[PDB]
C-alpha cells in the first residue's frame, strides 16, 4: 500500500501539513479513498477509475472495514449491516464542495445496494428510478457560480427503505434546502438554475413560440444580473436533450411536460413585468405582453394576476380588503410569486418522483416492519471572496449539521463508554451551541434580527441592518464587525461586513442585498390567484386549504430556518455515517493537486477537529459473540468452538494474542480496542491465518477427489 | 404556540388576535347587552337587541370595569379561543387619556387574567407601523377619540399630540338627531345601533358643504334608500354629508374646538419648522371614522387651503384604515427589539399597577 | 507413533497401495503418497507430505517403498481434523453466515490462498458441491459429505 | 499609506483630507446633536448622538451643540465625537497610520493645545502631530512669504502680518466676533420684520439666509437710506416648511458688524480698523508690502462687497501714496486647510512634527516646545 | 384734565389707570369673548361682543379670543375694542384728550409698535403718545437705576439688565413661555386625573386652579419623591357646578416648566439660567450689583416659592462669593404699569412723547426714532 489508509495512524496529527501530505501521498497514486477511522474522506479523480464495477461490489460485500482499502463500498457495506442486524434506521451524510463528488458518491451507493441486496429486480427498479430522475434535479435545482459549473443548490436526501428479510421495498426522495434567491437575483458571474438555459438554447422552435420566448437569454431580467448568460464549459443545447428523456423516463406525460415547461417560461416572463407608479405612487403593471402568456402559461386569469402583483388581500369581520402595493413591494410580490412558484414545482417534481418509489405492500398485517438506509447528498462550507445571503444560510446549514455531528456521534459514544462500564474520561470538544443559537435563537439571532428589519417601518437598509446586529450580538465571543473589531482586525474586515467565528473558523458576509433575498412577500392575494390556475401542476402546488393561514409571508432566512429543522428532525431519529468529499482543483483535471485550495478544504470540513477527537477516543467495538467467532481461529482453545461465556472465550483470546492494558477495555457486553494498530495487527494475523483454514478444506477435499471415481 | 395577543380594545369595537396574523381573528362590538344569560357579549348582543345594550368605552376611557372583565372574558374565552395565562398582551389606549385607565388596565390583567407580560402602546403610534413609516402625522379617529400623533423618524412629539373626544359615536347621535327632521325616529340603544349601520352605508364627506348642500336643496339627485330591519323604508338626502361634516365643523355638536383638518394643522404648526416638510407628505389615516367616501379629498382639499402654496400634501388613506391599529400592534408584538419593553408580572410584583407609566 | 497399526490395517493399506505398485515394484512417486494416502481417506495436506518426504528423498530415486509409506500413513493418524473445525474453516469464509457459499467465491478463496487448487480440482469440486446447478453450496452439509 | 492628514477644526465646519489633495475631503459642521425627544417607535435605531451632516440632516428633533466656540474646545467628549467621526466615517482611516496636522487660532488658551495633543497621542495613537496657527497656512495657499492675514471663521477673527515669512507676534491682532456672532445678531435683527428663529435647529436657518442673502455695503448709509426709499434691495428667503420670507435693510445691517462691531455691544474697532493697527504695529520699512497684501480667508470674508469695502476703508486709513491691495481669492472658505496640505506636504516640515517618542519624554507641554 | 394715562397691554391683563395714581383704575381679562350657540329669547339684551369682566361672567355661552398672544396684537380689531373698553368703558375718558403711554416686550416685531401707534393717533386720535418697554418700567416701580429685571406675565417672559439708567440691548433676552403656557400645560396635566378641561372658558377655571393651588418647589425632585409618597400635598379645588376635583403634584410640575422648559417641548433654558445668561453677557464690572438686584416683575413671578427656588439656582451658577438677591414685592403683578406712572409723570419725560404734530410730519416710522 501507499500512505497510512486511516489518518487515526499518523502520529503527528496535531499538524495540518502532515495530513494534506497524506492526502497528497495517496491520491497521486490513485488511492483516492482514505478514512479518519469510521468517516471517510474521498478525493475527486476528475476521470475514469475502474474501481466501482461488479467484481468490486463482490470484493467488498460483508467483507470487515479493516481487511480491505477505503472505499464508499466499504462505508456502504458498513451502514447496510449496520440497518440490517439493529433493524433502526440509518443515514449517510456526504458533504463537500461544488465539483467535489457528492453527487457521483450518490450513484454509486445506489448500484453497490442494487447488486448487493437479495432482490435484484426491485433493486433495479428503486436504483433506476433514482439515477434517471437525476437530469431532471439537477437541471431544476443546480446552478453555475463563482467556482464549479454545476453546484447542488439544494439537500438532495434519499432512502432506500428494506423490510426485516433485508431487501429493498421501496424508496423516498426529498429535498429540503432550495435555494429560493437564486431564481430571482444572481451575483455577478453567477448563474439562474439550468433549465432556463436549456430551455432558450435546446428547445424546439415550435415550442419556444407557444411559450412566448426568444432565444436570447439577455432578454429576460432574472437571467442577466449574473453576466454569464453564455458559457463554454456547459452545453446547454445537449443538456436539455439529456433533461427531456429524463422527464419522459419518469413516466411523465407529454402534457405534464408541457405544464411544466408553462412554467419555466412563466418565471422568465414574470422576471420581465415592470411597475410604475400611480399618481398615489401605487404600482400599475406598465406592459401587457408578459400579462398576455401568463394568462396562458399559469392558465390564471390576466385582471385577476395583474391585480394581484399589485394589491395585497387581508381579511377582517368576513369582509375582503384589497390595499395596493407601493413599487418596492410589488417588485417583492413579483419576486415572491416566481421564488414561490419554481420553489412549489421543484418539491412537486421530487414529491412526483418519490410517489413512483413507493411500497407496493398493504400497508397491512403482517406488514410490522420499516427499515430506512437514508442518503443525504448536501453542500459543504461554502466560502467565497464575497459571501452572500446564499453562503449564510448554506454556512448556517452546516454550523447545524456539525451540531447534530456532537449530538449524535460525539455525545452518544460518551453514553456508549457509560453504558458498558468503561472508565475512561471524556474527550474535550467545542460546542456549536453558542454559535447555532447566535443565527436562530428566537429574539436574538441574526436570523431574528434580520427578519426584524425586513418588517420595521421606515428606510431600512442592509447597513440599518448591520448596525442592529452591532447594538443586539454587541458582547458576544462568535461574532465581530469592522466598527466592534480591534485595529489589528480592521484592516482585515471591511465597513460592508460582518464575521462570524463558525465551529470550523472564520467566514465574513457582505450584507449588500440581505433585505432584498430575505424577502419572500408572498400575499394571500397571489396564492388563491394560483390556487384557481387551469394549470395542473399549479393547482397541485398552490392548494385552497393553504388559505387558512392567518399568518404574515414567512421570510426566506425563516423558511430555511424551518426547513433546516425538518433535515435535522429527519436525521435526528437515525444512526449517522459520513463521507467528506474533496474538490482537489477549482478548475478540474485529473492528478493536479492545488494545496492552498485542498488547504481550504480540510480546514472548513474540519478534518483536523475530527481527527484529534476520534483518536482520542477508542477505535474499534463489537459485542463479544461478534468479536469472537471471527478470531478465535487464532487461539487454539476456542478454537473450532468456546465451550464458555463468550466474553471468557474473547479473555483468553486477548491473552493470545498479547494485548496489553492500554490497548483494550472488556466493557459489560462489547469488547473496546483503543488504538487501530492492534486490531491491523489482528487482521494481518487473522489473513495469514486463513491460509491454513483453506490448507485444511483443499487437504479434506482432495482426501475426497479419488474415492467418488475409483474401485 | 404561546405568540403575544394584540388587542385593540377600541371604544366602539374589539379587535384581537395574535401577533404575527396579517388581520384580527376577533373583531365585535365593545358591547355588553342586558335583558329588558344574566347578559351577552359582542356578536350575540348585537344579535338577541330586543336588550339594554351598553358600552364599557367612552371616548376610549373604561367607565364601567366589570362589563370590561366580561368583555376581555368573552375576548379571550369565546372568541380566540385563547388562555391568557400562556400569552403576553398588546393592549392599547388613546394618548392622555387619565392614568387610572392603564393602572386598572394593568391590574386586571395581571391579577384577573394572569397575562405573563402586557405593555399598553398609543393607538395612533401603531397606525404608524402599519402603514409602513416612522415619519408621518397620524390622524386616528375611532368610536371615542380623535387624535393626532405627530412623528419624526420614530420620536413622537408629546406637546404636539392633539386630542378630540369627537368621533363615530358623537356622529352616530348627531346622525340620530338629524333624522328627527323627516320624522324618523330613533331613541333606543338597538336603534342607535340601527343608525350606526345608516351611517356606515349611506354617509360620505362632501368636496365643498355649501355645493353638496346647493345640490340636494335644488335637486334629489343625492338622496338614496335604506330599509330597515321592520321591513320600512327611509330616505335620506343632504343628512349623507351633514353627519360627517361635524369632523370639519364640529359646532354641530355644539362642541367649540377646530376641525379634524385644522387640528391635524395645528399639530404640524407645533412641530418644529424642519419637520413641517415631511410631515405634509406623510398625513397617515386610520380608525372607522376615517371610512367615508370623499373624507381623504376633503381632508387634502382643507389643508392644501392652510399649509404652503409650495409643499406637496399627501394623505395616506389605506383600504384597511379600520385595522391599522391592530395590524400595527400585529408587527410591533413581533420585533425582536420588542420583548424587552413588555412589563413581566415579576416586575409587577416589586412595584405595583403604577410600573406601566415608567414601562409604557 | 500414537498407535499400532494392525496386520488387517496393514493388508488392507497394502491391497489399496496395489493399485498404484501394479507391475510388482513395492514403490510409489513421492507426490503420489499423497493420492494412495487420499486413496485410503486421509486428509494431507502437501505442506505436511513435504516434511514427512524431506525424511525418505535423502538418496533420490523419486519414489518410496510401502513400508515408508506404511510409517508415513503412522504419521498422518497421529492428529486427524474435526467435521467441526472444517465447517467452521467455511464458516469463516461465508459473507452472510446462513450456511451457503457461491461456486464462484469458493473458487476464489481456492485459487487464492496456499496450497492452491487447480482448475481442474475446482471444476471437479463445483461438479457436485453445487448439488443441482443454482450456483451455491451448502457449505455444512458439503463438509458432512466430505468427511464420509 | 503614510500620507499626513490635514484636519481644520473650525469653530462651524471641520475641513479634513490628506497633505497633497488639491481640496478638503470631508467638509461637514463641527456638530454634536442629542435627540430631545421621546423614542416611541421600538423599531428603528436611534443612536444616544448624531456628528455632523446626519446631525444637520435630522435638526429638527436633536439639540444641536458645537463643542468648539470662539476657536475655543470647551467640550472634549463632543469634540471626541467630533474626531472620531472626522477619521472614522469621514475620511475612512486609522489615526495612527498618518501624522495629523491640526489647526489654531492665535493668543488662546494654553491647555487648548496640550489638551488637543493629549487626545491626539493618547486616545486616537496618532505617529506624529503638529498645531499650526491658522493665519499662518492661509499665505501658503495665497502663494505668498509677506503679507498680512485676516482671518474669519465662525468663532474668531484674528489678523497675523507676515513679512518674508517672520510672523510679528506683538503685532497679531484677535477679534472673538465672527460668523457665528453675525448669524446671532441677524436671529436678532430678523424679528423686527416678525421672522423668530431661537432653537438650535432655526440657527443653521439663520445661518443659511446669511449665507445666501447678506453682502457688505461699499457705504452703510446710502445703502440704509437706498433700503428706506423702495424694495430694490428686499430678497426672498423659502424656509423649510415653504413659508416665504421678505429679508431688506438686515441683508447688510448683519455684515456690518465686522466694521461696527458696537451692533453686538462689543467695545471694539471693526475689522478695517483692527487691520491697519496690525499693520501699524508692524516696522515702517514693512507696512508698504503689508498694504499691498492684505490676503483674506475663511467663510466670513465671503460676502459680496466684502474686499471692496476693506479696501475703501484701509486706503481712508492709510497714507494716500500707499497701494491698497486685498487679495480675497475664490476659494477664501478652504485656504487654511489649503496651506496646512502644502505645509504638511514641505520635505522641510518633516522635522517639526512633534512624534509619539517625544510625547513619552515629556508631557502635553511638548506642544509649547514645537 | 388731560393727566397722561398708561396702559400695560398684557398678553393676559389690561392694565390701565392715570400717571398720577398708585395702582391701575382698570384691572381685567385682554379677551374678547363671541356669543357661539343662537340665541332664543327676543327681547333679552344680548350683544354682538364682549370684553373683559363681562365676557369673563358670560363665558358659558361664549368663545373667548385673546388679540394679544406672546406680547404681539395678532387681531387689530378685536384689538381696538379692548382699547376702545378700556378707555370708554372702564376709565371713563377721551383719549383724545389724555396723551398715552403704552407698553411692549423688547424684541418685538416694528409692525407691532408702527400700528400701535397708527391705531392710537388715527383712530384713537391721541393727542401724544410713547412705547416704554415692560422690563425697563418695572425697574422705576423698584425704586432703582441698577438691576437686572425679570419680567413674567401672561405670554412673555424676559429679562432686561440696566445698570446707572443705561440698558444693554446685547444682554436682552427674551423667552416665549410665561403663563398662558403654564395653563396650557396644566390642562393637559390635569388629564392625568382625568379632568377634562378643553374649551376656551374652560382655560379660564384652569387658569383659576393655577393661580390658587400651584406653587414653585424648592427642590423639584425631593418634593416629587414626597408627593409620591403621601397625600400632604394634595388640595382640593371646587369647580363652578360644584364639583371637587383633587390635585397633588400637579401643583408644583405645572411651574417647574419655567425652570424645566423641556416639559412644554421647547429648547431654551430656564428662566434662572436665563437670567445667568444675561448677567454673563454683560460686562465684569457691572455683574456684582446685577447679582445683588434682581426684580422679579409680572403676574407669572407670584408662585410661593419663586424667590428662594430662583436665589438657591442662580446661587448654584454664580461665583460663590457674590451676594445674589431677589427683589419680589408683595405689589409685582403691577409694577409695569407702576413704573409707568413714574415715567409718564416725570418732569424731564415731557419732551419724549411722540406728538400729533410729529405723527404728521413722519408716519407710523417716526416711533423708532423716539422709542
Ligand atoms: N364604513 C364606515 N364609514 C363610516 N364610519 C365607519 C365606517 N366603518 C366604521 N365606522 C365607524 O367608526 C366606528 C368604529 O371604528 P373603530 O376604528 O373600530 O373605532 P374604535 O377603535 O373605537 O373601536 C363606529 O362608530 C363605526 O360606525
Ligand atoms: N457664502 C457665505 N457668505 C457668508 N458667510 C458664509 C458663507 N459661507 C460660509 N459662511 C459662514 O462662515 C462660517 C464658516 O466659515 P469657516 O471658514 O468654515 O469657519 P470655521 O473655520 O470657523 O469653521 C459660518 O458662520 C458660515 O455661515
Ligand atoms: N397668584 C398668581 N399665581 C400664579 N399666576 C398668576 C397669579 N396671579 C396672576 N397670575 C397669572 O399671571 C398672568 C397675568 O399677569 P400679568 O403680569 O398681568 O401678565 P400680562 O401683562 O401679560 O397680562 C396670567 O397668566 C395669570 O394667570
Ligand atoms: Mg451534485
Ligand atoms: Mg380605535
Ligand atoms: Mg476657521
Ligand atoms: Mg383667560
Amino acid at each position: 500500500r501507499v500512505g497510512v489508509q486511516d489518518f487515526v495512524l499518523l502520529e503527528n496529527f496535531t499538524s495540518e501539513a502532515a495530513f494534506i501530505e497524506n492526502l497528497r501521498r495517496r491520491f497521486r497514486e490513485n488511492l483516492i479513498y482514505t478514512y479518519i477511522g469510521p468517516v471517510l474522506v474521498s478525493v475527486n479523480p476528475y476521470r475514469d477509475l475502474q474501481i466501482y464495477s461488479r467484481q468490486h461490489m463482490e470484493r467488498y460485500r460483508g467483507v470487515s472495514f479493516y481487511e480491505v482499502p477505503p472505499h464508499l463500498f466499504a462505508v456502504a457495506d458498513t451502514v447496510y449491516r449496520a440497518l440490517r442486524t439493529e433493524r433502526r434506521d440509518q443515514a449517510v451524510m456526504i458533504s463537500g464542495e461544488s465539483g467535489a463528488g457528492k453527487t457521483e458518491a450518490t450513484k454509486r451507493l445506489l448500484q453497490f445496494y442494487a447488486e448487493t441486496c437479495p432482490a435484484p429486480e426491485r433493486g433495479g427498479a428503486v436504483r433506476d428510478r433514482l439515477l434517471q430522475s437525476n437530469p431532471v434535479l439537477e437541471a431544476f435545482g443546480n446552478a453555475k457560480t463563482l467556482r464549479n459549473d454545476n453546484s447542488s443548490r439544494f439537500g438532495k436526501y434519499m432512502d432506500v427503505q428494506f423490510d426485516f428479510k433485508g431487501a429493498p421495498v421501496g424508496g423516498h426522495i426529498l429535498s429540503y434546502l432550495l435555494e429560493k434567491s437564486r431564481v430571482v437575483h444572481q451575483n455577478h458571474g453567477e448563474r439562474n438554475f439550468h433549465v432556463f438555459y436549456q430551455l432558450l438554447e435546446g428547445g424546439e422552435e415550435e415550442t419556444l413560440r407557444r411559450l412566448g420566448l426568444e432565444r436570447n437569454p439577455q432578454s429576460y431580467l432574472y437571467l442577466v444580473k449574473g453576466q454569464c448568460a453564455k458559457v463554454s464549459s456547459i452545453n446547454d443545447k445537449s443538456d436539455w436533450k439529456v433533461m427531456r428523456k429524463a422527464l419522459s423516463v419518469i413516466d411523465f406525460t407529454e402534457d405534464e411536460v408541457e405544464d411544466l415547461l408553462s412554467i419555466v417560461a412563466s418565471v422568465l416572463h414574470l422576471g420581465n413585468i415592470h411597475f410604475a407608479a400611480d399618481e398615489d405612487s401605487n404600482a400599475q403593471v406598465t406592459t401587457e405582453n408578459q400579462l398576455k402568456y401568463l394568462t396562458r402559461l399559469l392558465g390564471v386569469e390576466g385582471t385577476t394576476l395583474r391585480e394581484a402583483l399589485t394589491h395585497r388581500k387581508i381579511i377582517a369581520k368576513g369582509e375582503e380588503l384589497l390595499s395596493p402595493l407601493n413599487l418596492e413591494q410589488a417588485a417583492y410580490a413579483r419576486d415572491a410569486l416566481a421564488k414561490a412558484v419554481y420553489s412549489r414545482t421543484f418539491t412537486w417534481l421530487v414529491r412526483k418522483i418519490n410517489r413512483s418509489l413507493a411500497s407496493k405492500d398493504a400497508e397491512s398485517p403482517s406488514w410490522r416492519s420499516t427499515t430506512v438506509l437514508g442518503l443525504l447528498d448536501i453542500y459543504g462550507f461554502e466560502v467565497f471572496q464575497h459571501n452572500s445571503f446564499e453562503q449564510f444560510c448554506i454556512n448556517y446549514c452546516n454550523e447545524k449539521l456539525q451540531q447534530l455531528f456532537i449530538e449524535l456521534t460525539l455525545k452518544s459514544e460518551q453514553e456508549e463508554y457509560e453504558a458498558e462500564g468503561i472508565a475512561w474520561e471524556p474527550v474535550q470538544y467545542f460546542n456549536n451551541k453558542i454559535i447555532c443559537d447566535l443565527v436562530e435563537e428566537k429574539f436574538k439571532g441574526i436570523i431574528s434580527i434580520l427578519d426584524e428589519e425586513c418588517l420595521r417601518p421606515g428606510e431600512a437598509t442592509d447597513l440599518t441592518f448591520l448596525e442592529k446586529l452591532e447594538d443586539t450580538v454587541k458582547p458576544h465571543p462568535h461574532f465581530l464587525t469592522h466598527k466592534l473589531a480591534d485595529q489589528k482586525t480592521r484592516k482585515s474586515l471591511d465597513r460592508g461586513e460582518f464575521r462570524l467565528l463558525h465551529y470550523a473558523g472564520e467566514v465574513t458576509y457582505s450584507v449588500t442585498g440581505f433585505l432584498d433575498k430575505n424577502n419572500d412577500l408572498l400575499f394571500r392575494n397571489l396564492k388563491e390567484t394560483m390556487c384557481s390556475s387551469m394549470n395542473p401542476i399549479m393547482a397541485q402546488c398552490f392548494d385552497k386549504s393553504e388559505l387558512s393561514d392567518k399568518k404574515r409571508p414567512e421570510t426566506v432566512a425563516t423558511q430555511f430556518k424551518m426547513s433546516l429543522l425538518q433535515l435535522v428532525e429527519i436525521l435526528r431519529s437515525k444512526e449517522p455515517a459520513y463521507i467528506r468529499c474533496i474538490k482537489p482543483n477549482d478548475a478540474k483535471q485529473p492528478g493536479r493537486f492545488d494545496e492552498v485550495l485542498i488547504r481550504h478544504q480540510v480546514k472548513y470540513l474540519g478534518l483536523m477537529e475530527n481527527l484529534r477527537v476520534r483518536r482520542a477516543g477508542f477505535a474499534y467495538r463489537r459485542k463479544y459473540e461478534a468479536f469472537l467467532q471471527r478470531y478465535k481461529s487464532l487461539c487454539p482453545e476456542t478454537w473450532p468452538m468456546w465451550a464458555g461465556r463468550p466474553q471468557d472465550g474473547v479473555a483468553v483470546l486477548v491473552r493470545h494474542l498479547g494485548y496489553k492494558p492500554e490497548e483494550y477495555k472488556m466493557g459489560r457486553t462489547k469488547i473496546f480496542i483503543r488504538f487501530p494498530k492492534t486490531l491491523f495487527a489482528t487482521e494481518d494475523s487473522l489473513e495469514v491465518r486463513r491460509q491454513s483454514l483453506a490448507t485444511k478444506i483443499q487437504a479434506a477435499w482432495r482426501g475426497f477427489h479419488w474415492r467418488q471415481k475409483f474401485l | 404556540e404561546t405568540t403575544a395577543l394584540v388587542c385593540d380594545n377600541g371604544s366602539g369595537l374589539v379587535k384581537a388576535g395574535f401577533a404575527g396574523d396579517d388581520a384580527p381573528r376577533a373583531v365585535f362590538p365593545s358591547i355588553v347587552g342586558r335583558p329588558r344569560k344574566d347578559s351577552y357579549v359582542g356578536d350575540e348582543a348585537q344579535s338577541k337587541r330586543g336588550l339594554t345594550l351598553k358600552y364599557p368605552i367612552e371616548h376610549g376611557i373604561i367607565t364601567n370595569w366589570d362589563d370590561m372583565e366580561k368583555i376581555w372574558h368573552h375576548t379571550f374565552y369565546n372568541e380566540l379561543r385563547v388562555a391568557p395565562e400562556e400569552h403576553p398582551t398588546l393592549l392599547t389606549e388613546a394618548p392622555l387619556n387619565p392614568k387610572a385607565n392603564r393602572e386598572k388596565m394593568t391590574q386586571i390583567m395581571f391579577e384577573t387574567f394572569n397575562v405573563p407580560a402586557m405593555y399598553v402602546a398609543i393607538q395612533a403610534v401603531l397606525s404608524l407601523y402599519a402603514s409602513g413609516r416612522t415619519t408621518g402625522i397620524v390622524l386616528d379617529s375611532g368610536d371615542g377619540v380623535t387624535h393626532n400623533v405627530p412623528i419624526y423618524e420614530g420620536y413622537a412629539l408629546p406637546h404636539a399630540i392633539m386630542r378630540l373626544d369627537l368621533a363615530g359615536r358623537d356622529l352616530t347621535d348627531y346622525l340620530m338627531k338629524i333624522l328627527t327632521e323627516r320624522g324618523y325616529s330613533f331613541v333606543t340603544t338597538a336603534e342607535r345601533e340601527i343608525v350606526r349601520d345608516i351611517k356606515e352605508k349611506l354617509c360620505y364627506v362632501a368636496l365643498d358643504f355649501e355645493n353638496e348642500m346647493a345640490t340636494a336643496a335644488s335637486s334629489s339627485s343625492l338622496e338614496k334608500s335604506y330599509e330597515l330591519p321592520d321591513g320600512q323604508v327611509i330616505t335620506i338626502g343632504n343628512e349623507r354629508f351633514r353627519c360627517p361634516e361635524t369632523l370639519f365643523q364640529p359646532s354641530f355638536i355644539g362642541m367649540e374646538s377646530a376641525g379634524i383638518h385644522e387640528t391635524t394643522y395645528n399639530s404640524i404648526m407645533k412641530c418644529d419648522i424642519d419637520i413641517r416638510k415631511d410631515l405634509y407628505a406623510n398625513n397617515v389615516m386610520s380608525g372607522g371614522t376615517t371610512m367615508y367616501p370623499g373624507i381623504a379629498d376633503r381632508m387634502q382639499k382643507e389643508i392644501t387651503a392652510l399649509a404652503p402654496s409650495t409643499m406637496k400634501i399627501k394623505i395616506i388613506a389605506p383600504p384597511e384604515r379600520k385595522y391599522s391599529v391592530w395590524i400595527g400592534g400585529s408587527i410591533l408584538a413581533s420585533l425582536s427589539t420588542f420583548q424587552q419593553m413588555w412589563i413581566t408580572k415579576q416586575e409587577y410584583d416589586e412595584a405595583g399597577p403604577s410600573i406601566v407609566h415608567r414601562k409604557c | 507413533m500414537a498407535d499400532q497399526l494392525t496386520e488387517e490395517q496393514i493388508a488392507e493399506f497394502k491391497e489399496a497401495f496395489s493399485l498404484f505398485d501394479k507391475d510388482g515394484d513395492g514403490t510409489i512417486t513421492t507426490k503420489e503418497l499423497g493420492t494412495v494416502m487420499r486413496s485410503l481417506g486421509q486428509n494431507p495436506t502437501e505442506a505436511e507430505l513435504q516434511d514427512m518426504i524431506n525424511e525418505v528423498d535423502a538418496d533420490g530415486n523419486g519414489t518410496i517403498d510401502f513400508p515408508e509409506f506404511l510409517t508415513m500413513m503412522a504419521r498422518k493418524m497421529k492428529d486427524t481434523d474435526s467435521e467441526e473445525e472444517i465447517r467452521e474453516a467455511f464458516r469463516v469464509f461465508d459473507k452472510d453466515g446462513n450456511g451457503y457459499i457461491s461456486a464462484a467465491e469458493l473458487r476464489h478463496v481456492m485459487t487464492n490462498l496456499g496450497e492452491k487448487l487447480t482448475d481442474e480440482e475446482v471444476d471437479e469440486m463445483i461438479r457436485e458441491a453445487d448439488i443441482d446447478g443454482d450456483g451455491q453450496v451448502n457449505y455444512e452439509e458439503f463438509v458432512q459429505m466430505m468427511t464420509a
